[PDB]
């Protein structure tokens, strides 16, 4: 089968160029159209632009037409994808996609419809550096049920993840996707039920961990 | 340009159920290029229709595309666990394609009301400057949920952000957590804060409150 590899991901600031790489292995990679399709977190997929390697026929979205430009590489069967003078709404993550073919090899038409797609490219544009979080303790009220976690506020960039107990706790935990802040960082909630009775003999401690800036935080939380 | 419009938005239906999913477009699709794709939390887009019906093989027979022209169609018989996804609409009639918003397929349960906790901003915070009130809506459905700040009882708006886990593989609810971020200044000038709930499993709003410092 043919399979994309894209680039790694990578953060710009604000009005820089980024270049994300995707290089093919498999099928004819001159014969068949190589699109870029982009998807901003929690919203829907939206089309860039594609190119057919062999005449080099390019063809943009109005909407990036200016500032994009595609490129494919038939030499070390890589397409090229350049976005310029970038901004925080462009923050997506970006996949390059080929045109399937009738089912296999030689006697393969092209079907136009994307087959196969790359492990995608997450680019985060934002003005800020790698901060460490702030991890306060959502301590848990004065049936049945009570409701515990902790604040994972202003940190940059994704992702955090959060353990309980070590990972020993497992069952009722919930951690919300992050929110981007005004201030462009990061801020998610990991909470957990339990119940009453054990909040006075049982011991919650959050494992908050954040790869960027290298920090480890083991937070304890406690009724107040 | 051409606009493809799904409907609906959210598909609430159960494993072992058929699922129909419309897509129209704003004008006529050349050669009937349409294609339908399934997406997967943190994964690529997978195809699962191209040419309108034509289906690649590695595809379950329980998609089917249909549908020419300016209407479109993709067609699950029987609803199977992994089915319950996210799917979009392409068109690639003309050279300019363009996608759909997408359609969530999601599994229909009882309605159930959300268990509803606030958490007071900690004093470790409270020396940093800021102050965070954390509403907490556990396990709910369906998803539609309103959250409202009250603080000394009257609306807050613009200072709070709120998000939504993804459906629950086991009781199949969903579960929202709302920020409500004020200056440490802001915060001493008021004493009740209160997060106030609207839900269809709830026949009253409920609203959960604490004093400031009690």
């Amino acid at each position: 089968q043919v399979q994309l590899v894209q680039s790694g991901a990578e953060v710009k600031r604000p009005g820089s160029s980024v270049t994300v790489s995707c290089k093919a292995s498999g099928g004819s990679f001159s014969t068949y159209a190589l699109s870029w399709v982009r998807q901003a977190p929690g919203r829907g997929l939206e089309w860039m632009g594609g190119v057919i390697p062999l005449l080099t026929i390019t063809n943009y979205a109005p909407r990036f037409q200016g500032r994009i430009t595609i490129t494919a590489d038939r030499s070390t069967s890589t397409a090229y994808l350049e976005l310029n003078s970038l901004r925080p709404e462009d923050t997506a993550v970006y996949y390059c996609a080929r045109e399937g073919t009738t089912g296999w090899g030689w006697l393969g038409k092209p079907i136009g419809a994307f087959a196969h797609w790359g492990q995608g490219t997450l680019v985060t544009v934002s003005s800020a550096s790698t901060k460490g979080p702030s991890v306060f303790p959502l301590a848990p009220s004065s049936g049945g049920t009570a409701a515990l976690g902790c604040l994972v506020k202003d940190y940059f960039p994704e992702p955090v993840t959060v353990s309980w107990n070590s990972g020993a706790l497992t069952s009722g935990v919930h951690t919300f996707p992050a929110v981007l802040q005004s201030s462009g960082l990061y801020s998610l909630s990991s909470v957990v039920t339990v119940p009453s009775s054990s909040l006075g003999t049982q011991t919650y401690i959050c494992n908050v961990n954040h790869k960027p800036s290298n920090t480890k935080v083991d937070k304890k939380v406690e009724p107040k | 340009e051409i606009v493809l419009t799904q409907s609906p938005g959210t598909q609430s239906l159960s494993p072992g159920e058929r699922a129909t999913l419309s897509c129209r477009a704003s004008q006529s699709v050349g050669n009937n290029k349409l294609a339908w794709y399934q997406q997967r939390p943190g994964q690529a887009p997978r195809l699962l229709i191209y040419g309108a019906s034509s289906r690649p093989s590695g595809v379950a027979d329980r998609f089917s595309g249909s549908g020419s022209g300016t209407d479109f169609t993709l067609t699950i018989s029987r609803l199977e666990p992994e089915d319950f996804a996210v799917y979009y609409c392409q068109q690639y009639g003309q050279s300019l394609s363009t996608f759909g918003q997408g359609t969530k397929v999601e599994v229909k349960r009882t309605v159930a009301a959300p268990s509803v906790f606030i958490f007071p901003p900690s004093d470790e915070q409270l020396k940093s400057g800021t102050a965070s009130v954390v509403c907490l809506l556990n396990n709910f459905y369906p998803r539609e949920a309103k959250v409202q700040w009250k603080v000394d009882n009257a609306l807050q708006s613009g200072n709070s952000q709120e998000s939504v886990t993804e459906q629950d593989s086991k009781d199949s609810t969903y579960s929202l957590s709302s920020t409500l971020t004020l200056s440490k200044a802001d915060y001493e000038k008021h004493k009740v804060y209160a997060c106030e709930v609207t839900h269809q499993g709830l026949s009253s709003p409920v609203t959960k409150s604490f004093n400031r410092g009690e």
